[PDB]
């Protein structure tokens, strides 16, 4: 199966066997059991070249897994700025609800990725978007006390 | 009471033990080449505590997984002081893998370290305890350093156990397994050690920042800070006094509930590489704080002040009351008398007066929460785990960390909103 | 003689026995290496070189203060095989004190006594001095007493006890520490003498002038004070004349033994030619409050046994007089099942201060012993501070992971609540 194969090199960050899988008629939108993507996975192992390998050729940028995560969750939570900014461009949705409510500001905001977060406020972040227990991402940075955090989402 | 065992593991917790050594030789007058070289008696009446004497040398055992710090250590400026023999280190590192410290390369080299440990511990006349200094962040202090402990507390169960903990902040590093090593870490602190000092990374980062106005923080100006913290908490062991005196009484006075034995520590002034009633407000405020949390957030179940220099008791005394009796209601009332404070007539280095802070208080839970906040994050979305679980790692010791963890915040957010009634 | 052994356990106990030692030595003309250029038998025994050397045995579990002893101005002065010292200390734990620790020295300790005991032709028994706070003044002593009951079962057992003050403590758990020992000891005692380290601080700081008074004024005045209450066994007294009278004359049931101290004149040394005191003025002194060796008030209690120790130039037919003025005050009141009087002892020495001291030498003295149910005020304080702690279980983990068992601090408790209600049965 190429669809096992492709997910194994976009995770892996092998760029030469994704190229040579996708040749082969590797499914770009194949699903491991929980229904991550060659592109979650290279979203969440920080590889951009194959990001941008993948959605040349017709991966769904706001795919979800089973929870709810699209590839700009991962890219947002782990901290992988180009690949936020290269999602974002080929559509991704800024906005996009996990099934824990989170956006991708919440999962930047919770992480401390700053450069993140000022790119997904740019993009279009709701900023008045809770999560399943009410939270906005200002409500997280008042709450955990994370003042550089609160000053850049009140912009 | 007099021995204390000194083990410093992984990157921070070697260069934050250098700095310790460093600035307490400097206090007791011990020169690079371990000679005494000082003008007060009240220097040696205590060495015994840290020095072993042969000459001075520090009972210290310096561990890592990763080689380049036995160099970096050795090329210090007390780097030589050191027992050759007690430099116990591994060729490859652990890579910021709490598993790999914990269970396979760690587990390789703990028995060697325990050696050193077993020898140094033979040779004390009444051995105290054990002070740890380690980073939760990383692979090694934090997955060797928590092995270490274990195997520590089941050999030497009647020693006391004390950490020099430093937590992990996005702020400093932002490499996102750390809440991972962290979590891992605290379950096992909590369970083997019997007082813990909170050193935070994201305290130490903003006190630089805001306070003394470093544009971009160093390691270095992060550590003056923590050497500064190590040296104050430290002064009631190396000086003669009559309050927390030892490991023992310091933990008799300041751990009411076993699990609670996380401080917050603070110190009094701030400076980068002052008078009693400035000295008594600074050390309690939020800003002065080496661990990121507002105690005025929660209620100090105990409280420990130490006043470093020339100065009025009568001043101190005055002062301190005042702080209880204007801030009654940030002080458990079901614990009278809870705060305690010494005056040592040597200050520290560079000072003529100085204060340190030692709170048990249930703010602690804000950093707790922080650092489950983002294991959750991370977790919830399996983020790496198969890195932990293919180095002897099963999946249910991370459901089992965050439980403890929460657990934990559960527990001080009892005391906090506990009543005499 | 009619010999009695004095014990000095712990830091407190140690430091204050100095100071008693240092005293009687100077009230008695015996140098600090035992020589002299007799009544005071009692306390000293003397060698063949004619060498005088209390009977006296100082025990600690950490060697720092007893090592001051062994190396100060009375190095040579008691038997150096009664200076005991263990390694590690109780950490400010009763359990440590009592079990863990205090169990590796028990023995060697009790052997050390026993010598002092065979010397003895008619030992009375034993003067126990400790703090209430500490874990080897607290722990420690309770398992030497409850020792010494079972070894010496017909022999009197005296204490003098240091009370807990926040403004010299170095623990937080003093209250359980004193609360554990007050409830092992009570059984084993005849008669406790409470010393609140608050009264002394505040009489230093009131009559002595002294800011920030130390550990060693504290106890050059609280020396003053046991020698007074000590002076009738020393000097062939006609008043407490042996310890079972001390249990005779304050103690007329066995578990209120807790008499109160009031002490008067205290005068700075730096006051060289004050105007003397007379024996009305004195007398007086001892019924106010601000003379008490504890803080309570015995105005609004009740007495069942009042003796007053007059030391100096004090004529018989004075003190008489002074206490039919005394007896003519409603602030003093007798429980109706005692004879309503005052015992009276004059010992015509004039007091003696120590070079080095803070107190003016005084033509006059007087300490009143005085068993008051008021002093159920202080345990009333020192309950409260447990019960607030022991509500939450504060401090608990680090006494049961020592040899005891929980269950200890309720027996301990209730125990203190029989206490309380015997003092209020007694006098309403
Ligand atoms: N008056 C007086 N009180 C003292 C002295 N030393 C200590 N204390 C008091 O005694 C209590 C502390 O107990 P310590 O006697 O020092 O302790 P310890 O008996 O040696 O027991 P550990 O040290 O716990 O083994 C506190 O209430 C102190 O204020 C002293 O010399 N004089
Ligand atoms: N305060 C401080 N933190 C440090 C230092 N070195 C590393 N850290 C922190 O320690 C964590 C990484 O662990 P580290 O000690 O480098 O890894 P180890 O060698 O595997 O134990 C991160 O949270 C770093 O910010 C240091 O010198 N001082
Ligand atoms: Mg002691």
């Amino acid at each position: 199966d190429l669809g096992k194969k492709l997910l194994e090199a976009a995770r892996a960050g092998q760029d030469d066997e994704v190229r040579i899988l996708m040749a082969n008629g590797a499914d770009v939108n194949a699903t491991d059991a929980s229904g991550l993507t060659p592109l979650h996975l290279a979203a969440t192992y920080g590889h951009l070249e194959i990001v941008e390998v993948l959605l040349k050729h017709g991966a769904d940028v706001n795919a979800i897994d089973i929870m709810g995560s699209t590839p700009l969750h991962l890219a947002a939570l782990i901290g992988h700025l180009e690949i936020v900014e290269v999602l974002l461009k080929h559509g991704a949705d800024v906005n996009a609800v996990d099934t824990w409510g989170d956006t991708p500001l919440h999962l930047a905001a919770i992480m401390g990725h700053l450069e993140i977060v000022e790119v997904l406020l740019k993009h279009g972040a709701d900023v008045n978007a809770q999560d399943k227990f009410g939270k906005t991402a200002f409500d997280i940075s008042i709450d955990n006390g994370n003042e550089d955090l609160a000053e850049i989402l009140q912009k | 009471m007099r021995e204390i065992v000194h083990i410093q593991a992984g990157q921070c917790g070697n260069q934050i033990g250098a700095k310790f050594w460093e600035v307490i030789s400097d206090e007791h007058g011990i020169d690079p080449t371990g000679s005494y070289h000082g003008d007060s008696d009240l220097q040696l009446e205590r060495i015994n505590v840290y020095y072993n004497e042969a000459k001075y040398v520090p009972r210290a055992i310096l561990v890592d997984l990763e080689p380049g710090t036995m160099d970096s250590v050795r090329s210090g400026p007390f780097g030589q002081i050191f027992r050759p023999d007690n430099f116990v280190f591994g060729q490859s590192g652990a890579g910021n893998n709490w598993a790999k410290g914990h269970y396979t390369e760690g587990a390789e080299l703990v028995d060697s370290v325990l050696d050193v440990v077993r020898k140094e511990s033979e040779s004390c006349d009444c051995l105290q305890g054990f002070q740890l200094t380690h980073s939760l962040g990383g692979g090694t202090g934090s997955g060797m350093g928590t092995l270490l402990i274990s195997k520590i507390r089941e050999e030497y169960p009647d020693r006391i156990m004390n950490t020099f903990s430093v937590m992990p902040s996005p702020k400093v590093s932002d490499t996102v397994v750390e809440p991972y090593n962290a979590t891992l870490s605290v379950h096992q602190l909590v369970e083997n050690t019997d007082e813990t000092y909170c050193i935070d990374n994201e305290a130490l980062y903003d006190i630089c920042f805001r306070t003394l106005k470093l544009t971009t923080p160093t390691y270095g100006d992060l550590n003056h800070l923590v050497s500064a913290t190590m040296s104050g908490v430290t002064t009631c062991l190396r000086f003669p006094g009559q309050l927390n005196a030892d490991l023992r009484k310091l933990a008799v006075n300041m751990v009411p509930f076993p699990r609670l034995h996380f401080f917050m520590p603070g110190f009094a002034p701030l400076t980068s590489r002052l008078t009693v009633p400035e000295l008594t407000q600074q050390m309690f405020d939020s800003k002065n704080m080496m661990a990121a949390c507002d105690p005025r957030h929660g209620r100090y179940l105990t409280v420990a002040a130490i006043f470093r220099g020339r100065m009025s008791m009568k001043e101190v005394d005055e002062q301190m009351l005042n702080v209880q009796n204007k801030n009654s209601s940030y002080f458990v009332e079901w614990i009278p008398n809870n705060v305690k404070t010494a005056v040592c007539d040597i200050p520290p280095r560079g000072l003529k007066m100085s204060a340190t802070f030692i709170g048990n208080s249930t703010a602690i839970q804000e950093l707790f929460k922080r650092i489950s906040e983002q294991f959750t994050a991370m977790f919830r979305r399996k983020a790496f785990l198969h890195w932990y679980t293919g180095e002897g790692m099963d999946e249910m010791e991370f459901t089992e960390a965050e439980s403890n963890m929460n657990d934990l915040v559960s527990e001080y957010q009892q005391y906090q909103d506990a009543t005499a009634d | 003689m009619r010999e009695c052994i004095s014990i000095h356990v712990g830091q407190a106990g140690v430091q204050i026995g100095n100071a008693c030692w240092e005293l009687y030595c100077l009230e008695h003309g015996i140098q600090p290496d035992g020589q002299m250029p007799d009544s005071f038998n009692t306390f000293f025994s003397e060698t063949g070189a004619g060498k005088h050397v209390p009977r006296a045995v100082f025990v600690d579990l950490e060697p720092t203060v007893i090592d001051e002893v062994r190396t100060g101005t009375y190095r040579q002065l008691f038997h150096p095989e009664q200076l005991i010292t263990g390694k590690e200390d109780a950490a400010n734990n009763y359990a440590r004190g009592h079990y863990t620790i205090g169990k590796e020295i028990i023995d060697l300790v009790l052997d050390r006594i026993r010598k002092l005991a065979d010397q003895c032709t008619g030992l009375q028994g034993f003067l126990v001095f400790h703090s209430f706070g500490g874990g080897t003044g607290s722990g420690f002593t309770s398992l030497l007493m409850e020792r010494l009951s079972v070894d010496y079962g017909k022999k009197s057992k005296l204490e003098f006890s240091i009370y807990p003050a926040p403004q010299v403590s170095t623990a937080v758990v003093e209250p359980y520490n004193s609360i554990l020992t007050t409830h092992t000891t009570l059984e084993h005692s005849d008669c406790a003498f409470m010393v609140d380290n608050e009264a002394i601080y505040d009489i230093c700081r009131r009559n002595l002038d002294i800011e920030r008074p130390t550990y060693t004024n504290l106890n050059r005045l609280i020396s003053q004070i046991v020698s007074s209450i000590t002076a009738s066994l020393r000097f062939d007294g006609a008043l407490n004349v042996d310890l079972t009278e001390f249990q005779t004359n304050l103690v007329p049931y066995p578990r209120i033994h807790f008499p109160l101290a009031t002490y008067a004149p205290v005068i700075s040394a730096e006051k060289a030619y004050h105007e003397q005191l007379s024996v009305a003025e004195i007398t007086n002194a001892c019924f106010e409050p601000a003379n008490q060796m504890v803080k309570c008030d015995p105005r609004h209690g009740k007495y069942m046994a009042c003796c007053l120790l007059y030391r100096g130039d004090v004529v018989p037919k004075d003190v008489n007089a002074a206490i039919a003025t005394i007896k003519t005050k409603r602030s003093i009141q007798f429980v109706d099942w005692c004879p309503t009087g005052f015992k009276v002892g004059i010992n015509y020495q004039p007091p003696t201060v120590v070079p080095g001291g803070d107190l003016a030498k005084v033509q006059r003295a007087v300490c009143m012993l005085s068993n008051t149910t008021a002093i159920a005020e202080a345990w009333a304080r020192l309950d409260h501070k447990f019960d607030l702690m022991y509500a939450k279980r504060a401090f608990v983990h680090w006494y049961v992971g020592e040899g005891m068992e929980e269950g200890e601090f309720s027996e301990a408790r209730e125990d203190m609540a029989a206490l309380e209600k015997d003092y209020e049965e007694v006098g309403v």
